[PDB]
RNA sequence: GGGGAAACUCACGAGCGCAAGACAGAGAAGGGAUUGACAGAUUGAGAGCUCUUUCUUGAUUCUUUGGGUGGUGGUGCAUGGCCG
């Protein structure tokens, strides 16, 4: 017998993830894409963000 | 926790099938294509990979499995006398080999 | 010669009216301020029922020897109602349960409100 | 009529995580033979992926194992048995000019106890070889 | 550099023991009456009863599986005084063996 | 000699009955589905040294409707279940002595011609 | 006559691609004796902007990463009939490249 | 430290419950391993959590002896990667 998940996890900081490293911390990049910073960095080329600012 | 006989049984079969399963490090939902209680999930493919007849691969948010030779053996034994005359998808057709040569 | 807020008894027949069912009648509503008629208004929980009843049993029962059974809460999100006043609950802050007289003038306010949840400052060096 | 619009904003960048979903599924399992990229020409139709090496036939798997084990694999995640979902694997032509397929290369001589020096020797000689213009290698770490 | 951790736990909080539910050798619901015929013993819940039998409280009747509870007024205080005569039967003989 | 194919099938089908969910294990789990009239077939161990087991067992049997044959030692059905000691390689010793075996339903892959020996031996 | 309008919609994250569809499709149907060709638009280039903290650990200066995802969409216009588009739709068009139709009459 | 903390986040404090202790050796088990649970009594809490109580459930397991999972726990002076 569970009875955990109960708290609301609806909105906020803990109804987030990043699709990668999972955090939730880092910037969860909403833009569309569920990503925090460092993960996002890395991912840039594969995405397809380049950079010439 | 409780697994269910039919749970297993379900499962044990999904797998047979295709020879492959997959599952998302989340607890609380319920696996896409089955249906079933993903900790159930989690507590049947386990004992599995860990005797040995299931391979294992993650990335991002999901778990790979895909069946071990030695694990036909074991599911089948464990199905009865349904599992005999079956044969992963994963396991048997060749039907052509196309290892692409690019464009024209 | 002193008197109290609204009439303590006005309100036991307010709350406790011809439709005494949810514990804050449409009645007491016009009472208190805003946010918390937001609350009540919009959806107040049901544990806060059985708590209320929690005190009424203590409130009777003891004899008026004024030995209040201290009931005791983490709800201290509850707005004190009227038919609160009299009784001591122990309300949680953070260590412990802290008991509490209730006074007329404590209501509409938030249980919470004499829980002290931490110890101010003193000091030295 | 595709079921929701979704703003070519929003869409484009689903792609370009989509592809980056991809490119980690298949490095971190096709970790054998020389794993390089992927062509993904999506249709509301047919997804093809198209993955390209240095040892094509390791992709294919034995049987056809690999090849139905990630074909089916994907399945799973955005499944379309409709043979929707279909994996083509491409040989990379010069072995020697892809670093991705190189430094699997070295990653195996590596933990095959080959020195280190003769070890980067042996890659980079094989990839100038290949037609390199020019070749450098780095190895950070508790060196001995 | 963090402080450390550790653990002090109170002589007090003690522990807490989990249950440990049991069954009784076999059970032998059934009575057989005229050795032609067989008999039942408690009673049989309404719901699923084709084959389950309620529990049968001091005063309540409980079903394993459907949980429904029933009780008789007039039955209850007179099942009552018999049930905690038979809960002294019990509460005598247990602390005769500690 | 005990009518090999009687033994024989019947092994094969309280281990196919198994290997579904519907079967019923145990001496509460029997009297239960007993009642239910969902046994369409119950077994009973004979050297059961339990006072009124075997009895009460044919007892229901009738008295709800349903088919019923017994097998010489409990042992013997340990091992159509799949209840012994077993051990990680396959080696067993000693085996688990049950009394109550009831099949809820057929297996779908057991032969018309195997059907008919099981109730080539039904009973009270 | 059946002449149906069509609409040719597309969209890239990178314009080496994007121009030569653009480029070709146009080519092709202005070759074409059933055809009428509204010039190819350029709609104006969308870009989506990432900035970014660097490093992980929020140490040293602040360093910030511009990242860009530029999206370029073209538009065509095409008198035909049904068989004439997927006649001229006959290319090997790059990668990443959602090309979308609409008809009308 | 994407550090704008009401909860969550969260690591910190008080109190409470879940095991998701797999896999192996040995002992246990259908004449039951074990889950669930009205009802009062306890709680902060309709947490069977706990006690009294007795009925469900089916070997998904208990038990020890090993041995894992997981861990925003420790060493950036053991290290990758990244960044200043
Ligand atoms: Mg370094
Ligand atoms: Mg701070
Ligand atoms: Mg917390
Ligand atoms: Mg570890
Ligand atoms: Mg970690
Ligand atoms: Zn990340
Ligand atoms: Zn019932």
């Amino acid at each position: 017998n569970k009875l955990w998940r109960t708290h609301p996890r609806n909105y906020g900081k803990d109804s987030k993830e990043c699709r990668v490293c999972g955090a939730r911390q880092g910037l969860i990049t909403k833009y569309e894409m569920m990503t925090c910073r460092r993960c996002f960095r890395e991912q840039a080329p594969h995405i397809g963000f380049v950079k010439y600012r | 926790v409780h697994v269910l006989k039919a749970t297993k049984i379900r499962i044990y079969k999904q797998l047979l099938q295709d020879g492959v399963f997959v599952l998302k490090k989340d607890f609380e939902g319920h696996h896409e294509e089955t249906g079933v209680p993903n900790l159930h999930c989690y507590i049947l493919v386990r004992s599995l990979k860990d005797r040995g007849f299931l391979e294992e691969i993650f990335n991002w948010g999901f778990t790979y499995y895909y069946l071990n030779k030695e694990g036909c053996e074991y599911l089948k034994t464990k199905l009865g006398i349904s599992a005999d005359n079956v044969i992963p998808k994963t396991f048997k057709a060749s039907n052509v080999n196309f290892i692409s040569k690019e464009e024209d | 010669f002193t008197f109290r807020g609204k009439g303590l008894e006005e309100l036991t027949a307010l709350a406790s009216g011809s439709n005494s069912e949810k514990l804050i009648s449409d009645e007491l509503a016009a009472l208190f301020d805003a946010k918390t008629r937001r609350r009540v208004k919009r959806g107040i929980s049901e544990k806060y029922a059985k708590f209320v009843n929690k005190v009424r049993r203590s409130k009777e029962k003891c004899p008026a020897g004024e030995k209040p059974v201290p009931v005791k809460t983490h709800y201290r999100s509850m707005i004190v109602i009227p038919e609160l006043v009299g009784g001591i609950v122990g309300v949680y802050n953070g260590k412990e349960f802290v008991n509490v007289e209730v006074k007329f003038d404590m209501i509409g306010k938030y249980l919470a409100e004499f829980a002290m949840t931490y110890k101010p400052t003193t000091h030295g060096k | 009529k595709t079921t929701r619009a979704i703003n070519k904003k929003k869409k484009f960048v689903a792609d370009g995580v989509f592809n980056a979903e991809l490119h980690s599924f298949f490095s971190k399992s096709l970790q054998d033979a020389g794993y390089a990229g992927i062509e993904v020409r999506r249709t509301p139709t047919k997804t093809e992926i198209r993955i390209k090496a240095t040892k094509p036939q390791q992709v294919i798997g034995v049987e056809g194992k690999k090849h139905k084990e990630l074909t089916q694999f994907l399945q799973k995640r955005f499944g379309y048995s409709d043979d929707q979902i279909q994996i083509w694997a491409e040989p990379i032509k010069f072995k020697g000019l892809c670093a991705s397929a190189q430094v699997e290369a070295m990653n195996y001589k590596l933990l095959k106890d080959v020195p280190v020096r003769l070890a980067a020797n042996y890659i980079i000689k094989s990839v100038i070889q290949d037609g390199a213009k020019g070749c450098e290698i780095i190895i950070s770490g508790k060196l001995k | 550099k963090k402080k450390k951790k550790k653990k002090s736990y109170t002589t007090k909080k003690k522990t807490k023991h989990r249950h440990v539910h049991t069954k009784l050798g076999a059970l032998a619901f059934y009575k057989l009456e005229n050795n032609g015929k067989v008999s039942l013993q408690q009673k049989g819940c309404p719901k699923c009863g084709p084959g389950i039998f309620m529990a049968k409280h001091y005063d309540r009747h409980y079903c394993g599986k459907c949980h429904l509870t029933l009780k008789i007024d007039x039955x209850x205080x007179x099942x009552x005084x018999x049930x905690x005569x038979x809960x002294x039967x019990x509460x005598x003989x247990x602390x005769x063996x500690x | 000699d005990q009518n090999q194919q009687l033994n024989e099938v019947l092994a094969k089908v309280i281990k196919s009955s198994n290997c579904q969910d519907a079967i019923s294990k145990g001496l509460h789990e029997v009297l239960r589905t007993i009642e239910a009239k969902q046994a369409l077939f119950v077994c009973v161990a004979e050297d059961c040294d339990q006072g009124n087991y075997v009895k009460l067992v044919k007892a229901l049997c009738a008295k709800n409707e349903i088919k019923y044959v017994s097998v010489p030692k409990r042992a013997s059905l340990g091992e159509y279940l799949g209840h012994f000691t077993a051990n990680a390689k396959g080696e067993i010793k000693k085996v688990k002595g049950c009394s109550s075996l009831a099949i809820r339903k057929y297996a779908p892959e057991i032969t018309e011609d195997e059907k008919k020996i099981i109730e080539g031996a039904l009973k009270a | 006559v059946k002449k149906v309008r069509v609409r040719i919609t597309l969209t890239c994250k990178n314009l080496k691609s994007v121009e030569k569809a653009t480029s070709e499709i146009v080519s092709r149907a202005k070759k074409t004796e059933q055809v009428e060709v509204k010039g190819p638009v350029r709609m104006p280039t969308k870009t989506l902007v990432i900035t970014v903290r660097k490093s992980p650990c929020g140490e040293g200066s602040k360093t910030w990463d511009r990242f860009e995802m530029r999206i370029y969409k073209r538009i065509i216009d095409l008198t035909c009939n049904v068989p004439d588009v997927k006649t001229i739709t006959n290319f090997r068009i790059d990668p990443g490249v959602e090309i979308e139709l609409t008809m009308t009459a």
